[PDB]
């Protein structure tokens, strides 16, 4: 659900968001230095809840910019096929 | 200054695993490759307008899902 | 016509991959 | 040894008679292959230590 | 299992009077298997055609190969060629 | 300027070549390629469109030379002069010693 | 023992009515240490969906129907409050904030850098630590060895071609380079360290012949010059 970001709503929106990022940085210092690969389920739970903030502000306040960059290329598969000469032994 | 450039195309999403484009992952939400290049081509030319590119992409897709995707 | 032996193009590997294209540095006369 | 051609460049829009070069010659059609790309293989098959 | 073997050949009689269609080498070249068309280059990974999803016999006349082949629409076009120029 | 034979029949490849990556010392034309003539052993995946023509002004290292150095040291772990040509013959060997350190 | 990855290969095996996991307290119930409430998007969920529908054929052999129905009621549950927190805060958004762009800049830049595991720049000896490095470099070389070999490029510059049914257009291999550039420039790293050690041992080595501040000093020219001093010829 949200659960909090009702009653932060009514303030200002971007404090929590760098308070999370922070953690985010901190959660992935510690998983760095303890050998684990999987993500904790508590910085996914924690993850997500930032990706929709960002998102609601696009929602409602459209900021002047929200600045376009991208790679301009995106990895398909393409079709293969073997060779029709046959082979050799 | 000289880096190493973090090819971030490439590299597989960690936390969902689920927003990766179709080559690297082994209404509807599905994001196949020709909405997902409509998606590139209506962010090329309309630049953030969300309606239409909420339909140059097809109209299966709401406006939300297109910001979801465009994060 | 079925007597027509064809002629195998031999392709010889180190010919294929990096062949350039001696006088013309003069310092040999 | 039974060999083959190249594919001529011959138009689908050409409905000119069929030569030939020579009466020794045949012809036949090249049906494409057409499904989903077999799997292929990874890229630690694709450049592994030699 | 060998690699270095010919897999082309020519044949001696110049017949090289109706024959600029070929491929000719600069003769004709006479391969040892037939050639593979390939219809499409680029596969489409998503759509339901071919993805396959598990929920919900019918048939589709779809209009001709290319829905599978990632093309791109035309007012890009213009607008990449308005871009040019 | 090098010549790039095509493997498989005896033509000379015009500017684009399609380098193998199984084994790693052939090349094929783009007509070669269209129509798979290049045996059934390969898979038509391990076929790098490279190309043949001078690139711009030095030390701008582009991936098809970096792939091609990487190639060279793994083929051959010394002599830097077959890992310079195997670049393309347009580099020293003072500069390949030089970018991959 | 995996069982929201035993339905996966269930359904993947198209089998699943012949067995259908065997639901007693034996069975069910050992590789369920109710259901662990699954975690993906649908890919845990679309198999519940298909679990259910082939279940409805015994309807009594499998006991587990009920656990599995109490977490689709968390689900729809769930569903609706977020339905209802997100008619709430579209409704608590103040009339004016103007949020700042260079801001929103390092929060995009820096979220999508948290995405993909790469170390983000804050602008807000030791064998331990040794091997923490040595096990990231393998967490790469084992990614982008799955990657498939037939990955290609379509950028937003090949409509200005007019590529048709079969005409091999030139940028189609901008990514399957860089991802072999990556995947083989991190198997010649202990080939570099080899050059490195042979060049820096052999300048290092020196030290005192091409450095001019050094082979200038009081000590190190004396040092040098009471090397080669022959020895003494008694009579
Ligand atoms: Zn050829």
């Amino acid at each position: 659900g949200d659960d909090e970001i009702e009653n932060f709503r009514n303030g200002t929106p971007d404090k929590l968001v760098s308070d999370s990022l922070l953690k985010l940085k901190r959660l992935r210092k510690e998983r760095i230095l303890n050998k684990v690969l999987k993500p904790t389920t508590e910085e996914r739970e924690l993850y997500f809840k930032v990706k929709r903030i960002l998102k609601e502000v696009i929602l409602a306040k459209k900021v002047s910019k929200v600045p376009i960059n991208n790679v301009r290329a995106f990895p398909v598969l393409q079709t293969n096929y073997n060779g029709s000469i046959p082979v050799v032994r | 200054k000289k880096e190493f450039p973090v090819n971030l195309t490439i590299k597989k999403n960690v936390y969902d695993s689920a927003q990766d484009f179709n080559a690297l992952q082994d209404v509807k939400k599905n994001w196949s490759d020709q909405e997902m290049l409509l998606l590139l081509e209506g962010i090329e030319m309309y630049e953030d307008q969300w309606e239409k590119i909420a339909d140059h992409v097809g109209g299966h897709k709401r406006v939300e899902d297109c910001i979801e995707k465009f994060l | 016509f079925e007597t027509m032996v064809a002629n195998p193009i031999k392709v010889s590997r180190l010919q294929s991959n990096g062949v350039l294209t001696i006088h013309y540095s003069l310092a040999n006369f | 040894m039974d060999l083959f051609s190249s594919i001529i460049s011959k138009s689908n829009l050409d409905k000119r008679p069929h030569e030939l070069p020579n009466t020794n010659f045949k012809i036949n059609n090249v049906l494409p292959q057409t499904d989903i790309e077999n799997e292929a293989p990874r890229l630690g098959f694709v450049g592994a230590n030699t | 299992i060998m690699i270095d073997a010919a897999s082309s050949f020519v044949l001696p009689i110049s017949i090289t009077k109706n024959v600029d269609v070929l491929q000719r080498t600069d003769e004709i070249l006479w391969f040892r298997g037939p050639s593979v068309i390939v219809n499409e280059r680029i596969i489409n990974s998503g759509d339901p055609h071919l993805s396959l999803p598990l929920n919900r016999n019918e048939k589709e006349s779809l209009p001709g190969p290319f829905v599978l082949g990632l093309r791109p629409s035309a007012k890009f076009t213009a607008h990449r060629l308005s871009m040019l120029r | 300027h090098k010549v790039y034979i095509c493997h498989t029949c005896g033509n000379e490849s015009i500017n684009v070549r399609y380098h193998n990556l199984r084994a790693r010392d052939t090349n094929l034309c783009s007509r070669c390629f269209q129509e798979g003539h290049f045996g059934a052993n390969f898979q038509s995946s391990d076929f790098i469109r490279l190309e043949n023509n001078g690139n711009s002004v030095k030390k701008n290292w582009s991936d098809q030379e970096m792939l091609l150095l990487l190639e060279g040291i793994e083929m051959y772990e010394d002599q830097w002069e077959k890992i310079a040509d195997h670049v393309g013959g347009h580099k020293r060997v003072e500069d390949c010693i030089e970018k991959f350190l | 023992l995996q069982e929201q990855s035993e339905l996966m290969s269930t359904v993947m095996n198209n089998t699943p009515t012949t067995v259908a996991a065997l639901a007693a307290v034996a069975a069910a119930s050992e590789t369920n240490g109710t259901i662990p409430k699954p975690r993906s998007s649908a890919q845990l969920e679309q198999l519940l969906y298909r679990y259910r529908a082939i279940q409805n054929h015994p309807k009594e052999n499998k006991l587990e129907i009920k656990a599995i129905e109490d977490t689709f009621r968390n689900i729809s549950r769930d569903q609706d409050i977020y339905e209802t927190k997100l008619d709430t805060l579209r409704k608590s958004i103040d009339k004016g904030f103007q949020y700042d762009e260079d801001l929103l800049n390092k929060h995009l830049v820096a979220l999508q850098l948290l995405e993909k595991d790469t170390d983000v720049p804050d602008y807000f000896g030791d064998p331990d630590t040794e091997i923490r490095i040595s096990a990231r470099i393998s967490n790469r070389i084992n990614e982008l060895e799955r990657l498939p070999a037939n990955l290609g490029t379509y950028s937003l510059d090949d409509c200005l071609e007019f590529i048709t049914k079969d005409d091999l257009s030139s940028r189609m291999d901008t990514f399957k380079i860089k991802a072999l550039v990556e995947l083989k420039s991190l198997k010649l790293l202990t080939k570099q360290k080899s050059i490195r050690q042979k060049l820096i041992n052999n300048v290092a080595s020196q030290a005192h012949h091409n450095i001019p501040y050094l082979r200038d000093s009081p000590f190190t020219a004396a040092a040098q010059r009471s090397v080669q001093i022959r020895s003494k010829v008694i009579v």
